[PDB]
Parts: C-alpha cells; sequence; structure tokens
C-alpha cells in the first residue's frame, strides 16, 4: 500500500544515482517497455547516442598518495566525501553534468543530454570553481593539495554498456584527448584546446599552454509491490555490494580497511584500430564492445565466481576484486583462495575473449590484464548518490601490471607469485618493471612460453607513461 | 511526437546487407539497382581501368614461369613505353597511349598472354575495355549503361543506397570484400532483414589478391562458413547470388580450366534431378554451376537448425533483365523475410 510508494522513492533514488536527469525521468515515465522487459535475441539491447557539441571536463588531484598516508581509512573516505560533496555543488551550480568519479580524478561533461549554446563557458568556469574549493579544502582540512584541469569540446557518444554495475558514460576520441590534456596539465591551471578557444571568445586570461618534452593554451583565471522491490532491489545491488548495503542499512556512510583482497584490470588492447568513426558515429563499434562486455558480466552469474566483484568498466578497461565479502575464514578453505578464484576469473575472461574471437571474422580482440593483492580501502563516496570503490597502493600496482603488460597474457605481481605459486600455478619471470612507489619491480606473466623462443624482456624502464586512450590507469598514479 | 512515425517507416524498411569475398560483383549489383529503381570522374576510373588492364597484361608477359613473348617483336618499344608509365599518379592519357595500346592488344604474344590469366591477379573488364577505350580515345563520348556496370572501382567501408520499388522501401548496405575491410561488416549486423550474398562463380581457378595461395572460390566457401555459423546472424536467412554466369559459361565452354583439377570432387558429381536449365544451354555449364550451387548448400545444409534459410539464385550483374528477374523474386522472398518477425 504505502511500502508501495516507499519502494518506488528508493527505486527512484537509485535510478537517479546512477543515470543524468532527463534520462531518469525518461526512465520514470516508462518509455521502452522493452527496456522494461529487460529490467525483468541477436544483440543485447543497449542505449546510445551521438551528441555533438558539448565540452568534456577530466579533473585529478595532485598529491593523492601522501595525503593520503597515515589515514586510519574512515579519515580518508570521510575527506573524500567533504571534497567530492563540494565538487557536486559545484556541478549543480555550474549546470555541467558530472559523469563519474574514479579515483583521485573526477570529471564532467557539458550539456550531453540537453544541448546548451555556452557549454564550453560552463566546463572552463566549473573547472576554475574546482581550483578555488580546492584550494579552500587546503586551508581548511590543511592538506597540501592541488588539482589540475583539462577541458575539450567536440562531439560524444553517451550511454550505458555493460549491464552488472552499469553507469551513464562517455566515449569518444574527444573523451581521449580531454583525458590527455589533463595529463598534459599544469596543477592549478585549466588546460584548453583550440577547439575550446574557436568560441571561449576570449574573456579569460589566456597563456600559451606549451609542452616541456597543438594550438593549446592555459586558463588561470579572470503483488506489484513484489515487483516494484525485486527492481529496486536489482537496482541497489547494482549499484553497491551486499555487505556495503548491509552495513549501510544501520548507518550512514561506510568505510572498510581490508588487509588482503586482490584486483585485476583487463584493458581491450586493440580497440582503437577497430574504432573508426567512417560510418555513423562508430556507434556499432560500442554495440560489439557491449557484447564482449555483456559476456564478462555474465562470467559473474557463475556460482563459483560469488565472491568476485566488479568495480566498474572504464572505457574498454575492466576493473574487478576480490576477497571484500569474505569476512568469515570457515574451517575448510584457505585463507588466500580469493586469489585462487580471481585468479581462475582472470583466466576464464581470457577463455571468453577467445570465444568471443571466433564470432568476429578477420579480426582478434587481445586482452592484458594485471594482477595484484595485498591491503586496500573500501568505500561510499555520494550521499544521495551513490558510488561504491576501493582505493590504495594496491590498486595503484594493480593499475601498472595492467599498463605495463603484454597482450594475451595474465602479468602478476612479486607477492601475487609468491602466493600463487604454491597453490601449483607456473609462472615464467618477465624482468623488473618501474613501479612509482616500489621503483623496480619484479614481475611475472602466467601463459608458460606462449611464444615461441622469447619469454624474456626485462629492458623495459620507460619513464613517460602518458595514455592516449580512456584506460584503468586514470584516477591511478597522480 | 515524429518519433514514432520515423520507428515505424524503420520498421518498414527492408536493409539489405551485401556480403561476400572481393571483385565479386557488389557494387555492381547496387548499380543496376539504381538503373532500375532511381559524371566526368567515370570517364576518368574507366581509363584508369584500362590502364591497369594494359599494364598488368604488360608485365606479366615477362612474369609467367614461361616468359610468353611477343608475336610480333617490332613491339618492344611499345612494351617498354607501357612499362615505363607503369608506377605514375597523374596520367593525362596522350593519343600515343591510345595507339600504343591499340597496337599492343592486336598483338597475338599479348593476347596469349591474357589466356593464361589465372595465373595473376588480372580485372574482371579487360576484354570488354581494351575495345571500349578503342572506341574512346577521343574525348567526346559519354559512357553508356554497359560501360558504366563494367568499371571497376574497390570499395572501401560501408556506402547505403535507398531506392523504393512500387511503395515499398529497401535500404541496402554495399560493403567493400576484401580480407582486411571484413572487420567492417558487424558495423551492418544489426536488425537486418536479408544478406544477400554475392559470389564470383567463375572464379574457381584464380586466387585472392591478399596472399596469391588461396583459391577465390574456396576463399568465398569459408567465408560463407564464418557468415552463416555466426552468432549474431543464427536467425537471418542468407539469399545467395551466384554471379558471373556468363564468364562461368564461356570458361567451361573454352574448355582449358577443368574443376576437377581444383575441386576434386567435380569429376564424381552428377547433376541434380531438380536441375531447371535456361534454354539452350550445354549440360555441361548446367553440371559446373549446379556443382557450385549444392557446394554452397553443402554448407548451409550442414547446420542452422531451421532457423534461418538460403535461396540459391543464378545471376549475371552486367545484364539488367537478369537482375530484374532475380530481384523480382527475391523481393517476393524478402517480403516474407520481413514478415518472418
Ligand atoms: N562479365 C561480368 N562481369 C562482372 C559481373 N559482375 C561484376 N563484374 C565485374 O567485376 C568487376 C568487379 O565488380 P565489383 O562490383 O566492383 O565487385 P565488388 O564486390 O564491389 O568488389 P569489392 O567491393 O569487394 S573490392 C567489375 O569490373 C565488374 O565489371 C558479371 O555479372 N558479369
Ligand atoms: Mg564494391
Amino acid at each position: 500500500g504505502k511500502d508501495l510508494e516507499v519502494e518506488k522513492a528508493l527505486k527512484e533514488r537509485m535510478i537517479h544515482s546512477v543515470m543524468p536527469r532527463i534520462i531518469a525521468d525518461d526512465l520514470m515515465k516508462q518509455g521502452d517497455e522493452e527496456s522494461e522487459n529487460s529490467v525483468k535475441i541477436a544483440f543485447r539491447p543497449f542505449k546510445m547516442q551521438q551528441i555533438e557539441e558539448v565540452s568534456i571536463l577530466f579533473a585529478d588531484i595532485v598529491g593523492f598518495t601522501k595525503m593520503s598516508a597515515n589515514k586510519s581509512a574512515h579519515a580518508l573516505v570521510g575527506l573524500l566525501n567533504d571534497l567530492f560533496g563540494r565538487f557536486d555543488r559545484l556541478c549543480e551550480e555550474t549546470k555541467c553534468e558530472k559523469i563519474s568519479t574514479l579515483g583521485d580524478c573526477y570529471y564532467c561533461v557539458a550539456g550531453c543530454p540537453e544541448p546548451r549554446a555556452d557549454h564550453a563557458y560552463c566546463c572552463i568556469e566549473m573547472g576554475l570553481g574546482m581550483i578555488r574549493a580546492i584550494e579552500q579544502f587546503c586551508q581548511e582540512k590543511k592538506e597540501m593539495v592541488n588539482m589540475r584541469v583539462g577541458v575539450h569540446t567536440g562531439t560524444v557518444l553517451c550511454g550505458i554498456l555493460g549491464m552488472r554495475r552499469f553507469k551513464f558514460d562517455v566515449w569518444s576520441n574527444d573523451v581521449n584527448l580531454a583525458n590527455l590534456m589533463e595529463q598534459l596539465g599544469v596543477a592549478g591551471k585549466v588546460h584548453i584546446s583550440e577547439a575550446t578557444a574557436k568560441y571561449l571568445d576570449d574573456r579569460y586570461e589566456m597563456e600559451d599552454g606549451k609542452v616541456t618534452e597543438l594550438k593549446t593554451y592555459l586558463i588561470a583565471g579572470q503483488t506489484k509491490i513484489q515487483s516494484m522491490r525485486d527492481q529496486a532491489d536489482w537496482l541497489l545491488r547494482n549499484i553497491i555490494p551486499y555487505h556495503v548495503a548491509e552495513q549501510l542499512k544501520v548507518s550512514q556512510t561506510y568505510s572498510k580497511n581490508h588487509d588482503s583482497g586482490g584486483v585485476i584490470f583487463a584493458s581491450i588492447v586493440n580497440f582503437s584500430e577497430f574504432y573508426e568513426e567512417n560510418y555513423e558515429g562508430g556507434k556499432e563499434c560500442y554495440r560489439v564492445l557491449n557484447e564482449l562486455i555483456g559476456d564478462f558480466d555474465e562470467l559473474l552469474s557463475k556460482p563459483d565466481y560469488s565472491s568476485i566483484e566488479k568495480i566498474k568498466t572504464i572505457g574498454a578497461t575492466y576493473m574487478a576484486a576480490s576477497g571484500l565479502n569474505a569476512t568469515q575464514c570457515r574451517d575448510g578453505s584457505h585463507p588466500q583462495e580469493h586469489l585462487q578464484i580471481l585468479f581462475e576469473f582472470a583466466k576464464e575472461m581470457m577463455r571468453v575473449v577467445d570465444d568471443f574471437n571466433n564470432n568476429m571474422l578477420w579480426f582478434n580482440f587481445k586482452l592484458r590484464v594485471g594482477f595484484n593483492h595485498g591491503p586496500l580501502t573500501a568505500g561510499v563516496i555520494g550521499t544521495t548518490k551513490l558510488l561504491y570503490d576501493i582505493w590504495g597502493d594496491t590498486v595503484n600496482i594493480a593499475s601498472r601490471m595492467d599498463t605495463t603488460g603484454v597482450e594475451c597474457r595474465i602479468q602478476v605481481s612479486e607477492e601475487s607469485y609468491r602466493v600463487l605459486s604454491k597453490m601449483g600455478y607456473e609462472f615464467d619471470y618477465r624482468g623488473t618493471v618501474n613501479v612509482k612507489g616500489k621503483g623496480q619491480m619484479k614481475t611475472y606473466l602466467y601463459p608458460k612460453c606462449t611464444d615461441s623462443g622469447l619469454v624474456p624482456q626485462h629492458q623495459l624502464s620507460i619513464s613517460p607513461d602518458i595514455r592516449v586512450q580512456v584506460d584503468g590507469s586514470i584516477g591511478r598514479s597522480p | 511526437k515524429q518519433l514514432q512515425k520515423d520507428k515505424q517507416v524503420y520498421r518498414a524498411t527492408h536493409r539489405l546487407l551485401l556480403l561476400g569475398a572481393g571483385e565479386s560483383g557488389k557494387s555492381t549489383i547496387v548499380k543496376q539497382m539504381r538503373i532500375l529503381h532511381v559524371k566526368a570522374t567515370k570517364v576518368q576510373d574507366i581509363k584508369n581501368n584500362l590502364k591497369e588492364a594494359i599494364e598488368t597484361i604488360v608485365a606479366a608477359m615477362s612474369n609467367l614461369v614461361p616468359p610468353v613473348e611477343l608475336a610480333n617483336p617490332e613491339n618492344q618499344f611499345r612494351v617498354d613505353y607501357i612499362l615505363s608509365v607503369m608506377n605514375v599518379p597523374d596520367f593525362d592519357f596522350p593519343p600515343e597511349f591510345y595507339e600504343h595500346a591499340k597496337a599492343l592488344w592486336e598483338d597475338e604474344g599479348v593476347r596469349a598472354c591474357y589466356e593464361r590469366s589465372n595465373e595473376y591477379q588480372l580485372i574482371d573488364c579487360a576484354q570488354y575495355f581494351l575495345d571500349k577505350i578503342d572506341v574512346i580515345k577521343q574525348d567526346d563520348y559519354v559512357p553508356s549503361d554497359q560501360d558504366l556496370l563494367r568499371c571497376r572501382v574497390l570499395t572501401s567501408g560501408i556506402f547505403e543506397t535507398k531506392f523504393q520499388v512500387d511503395k515499398v522501401n529497401f535500404h541496402m548496405f554495399d560493403v567493400g570484400g576484401q580480407r582486411d575491410e571484413r572487420r567492417k561488416w558487424i558495423q551492418c549486423f544489426n536488425d537486418v532483414t536479408a544478406i544477400i550474398f554475392v559470389v564470383a562463380s567463375s572464379s574457381y581457378n584464380m586466387v585472392i589478391r591478399e596472399d596469391n595461395q588461396t583459391n577465390r572460390l574456396q576463399e568465398a566457401l569459408n567465408l560463407f562458413k564464418s557468415i552463416w555459423n555466426n552468432r549474431w546472424l543464427r536467425t537471418i536467412s542468407v539469399i545467395l547470388f551466384l554471379n558471373k554466369q556468363d564468364l562461368l559459361a564461356e570458361k567451361v565452354l573454352a574448355g582449358k580450366s577443368k574443376i576437377e583439377d581444383y575441386f576434386p570432387e567435380f569429376a564424381r558429381y552428377t547433376t541434380p534431378e531438380d536441375a531447371t536449365p535456361e534454354p539452350g544451354e550445354d549440360p555441361r555449364v548446367t553440371r559446373a554451376k549446379y556443382f557450385i550451387r549444392d557446394e554452397f548448400l553443402r554448407i548451409s545444409t550442414a547446420s542452422g537448425d531451421g532457423r534461418h534459410y538460403c535461396y540459391p539464385h543464378f545471376t549475371c550483374a552486367v545484364d539488367t533483365e537478369n537482375i530484374r528477374r532475380v530481384f523480382n523474386d527475391c523481393r517476393d522472398i524478402i517480403q516474407r523475410m520481413h514478415l518472418r518477425q
């Protein structure tokens, strides 16, 4: 009776926490019944719209590792709630839709669902507001941080891909360019290009933004209820896991400090050479990428990958972590058996991309994954929104193992080698890779001699780690 | 709301994806559809086809394993003129080039090199265009419809053509079929009505341009087995055009090339009892074309579970009347196939 509209309010709050307001109210007039039959044969359904004249901001906290050093993993999550709540208040001031928030990186768009005639102004003024808010946060909380901002305009095809942990994102080459101009930026200034400056109309303090190492500038200022209940329960188990939902049932916020949890990233390498925008924006290419992400998500419904959590997918990357739910060490279970089953998850998603390429004719997707375990930090960011995410040095080293890997092979760090080798798996010594904070680090690869006669390559000591596409490394290694 | 009308007329159309290997006749079928149901760059790339054909024959003279020599050995300066212009971006086509090309094509060692054209990659409009640019050595001639059908331009990318037969909307996807272009095919697999698969039937003795070690018709068989057993096409029927029937006819009536030397099961093959041959047709040609049809129907019969079908037709893309007949038949077929949802 009245608990039906209670469940409808909860379902409303879980729709709005993952989708923008226009698309959420479109979903709340129950527009497509086939999507409403999907919440209940050739391609899986997906919704994307190739939208022009947007403005994409990224923004990354500079100096996040030392700022999160001596924290008790509740103080960290609390101050991070404070900073990101200030950013959300800036978003709802400046009329820029935020997209998501991964790690120490926050990123927005400027009027992709609704066309806005001054989207570039909204985007760079929101970046200047971020610089102001982070210096006020540094003064108040006494934490020595600032942030660099990059803004690019262009066309963007935006929507939802995947069906576990799905979320409204954006994808284009313009998003990759906004990412790299965040990466090429200086802290404290918003880093804009010619694509923004051609209609920025120069009412700001522009500079020739030159690199130290392409018409780029710098600005510094101036029984129905059973259906509704199961539907809202699926939307809740969508956006956060179960144990965090139980701990958040009796409290106001969530923050947890795990001492041993594994984590994989999984980047599809050659999706760039499949992408080309020559047909209708390339949304058919993202339909194909949706099919592969949905196959990975169908791996999660297996009865033996119940305790594998999926954090999110970042472009073509796929982040998953384990050992978060296993609070009780059983009587007849190995203490690091979650590492064994997350490694089996990585092996089986290798198998899934092998089975996927049989239906792909005269092209092969390849993915590299990277594996690590250790202590980490779980938490929930928003209130009136929700965002489950993990942090730690372990996640940064796993992103490093993804980025510094060879394709079609599982790269495994040294302590993960030392625990996996006692469970019978065979590895071969890849070499020694520079890891920030660790220095030169001993790495390993999983398939024994899957190349003909070249297992070792230990010469890699590259300092310039600049990624030209959206990967799992964003929000990692400030 | 204006999107319900557009959504329903999008439901009303027929998406006709054209697949197949390279040089099989897809773009010629698209050109034939716009002849049936719908200006100097055509002259230019017809001249490019002429130049490409004559230089390919002239180079393949020496590049054969017995080098076929000139029947008149006095044209060696003309051979050297053709080999001199073998690689140049722009070419104004002077009348000297037309005289050298005609004096090549009158020579009979040149034609004896032309007859062994399955041992090197040569285009399927040489014999027509050598005579027809003997016709248009001058400049004030507009090409005919057959001249436009015979021109070969390599398709790369997804091309679309909307035409409307008797108040029914058609929207067909011309795609390139070279091996590096095939990754672009899956962009068209969503909500397509039928697949028109086009096979160069007469290319049983030829090899593909990519590696020069794989038979063209074996490549088409492997490609058909790929797109038939696909996970996103497993409810979509495949109309199977078998193109280039006149070329298959003249290559069987020539008697030089033997299908049993390349596909060895042809010698113990008998023509089917339900064969419907054309008026006045040599049954060795009929045995050949039904052999190729049953080679593809073996693939379409071995799996498919009754979810999707295969409807083989015999067709010649440069003949407009043949395309009118087979497209009326396919029009009734895809009317049924669109009603099948
Ligand atoms: N004699 C004859 N020639 C044909 C026939 N169909 C096509 N051709 C010739 O084959 C050549 C190539 O045909 P084309 O239509 O370009 O194949 P395609 O599929 O588009 O080639 P691609 O796009 O995969 S590279 C053209 O020169 C054309 O004249 C036919 O039915 N009979
Ligand atoms: Mg073509």
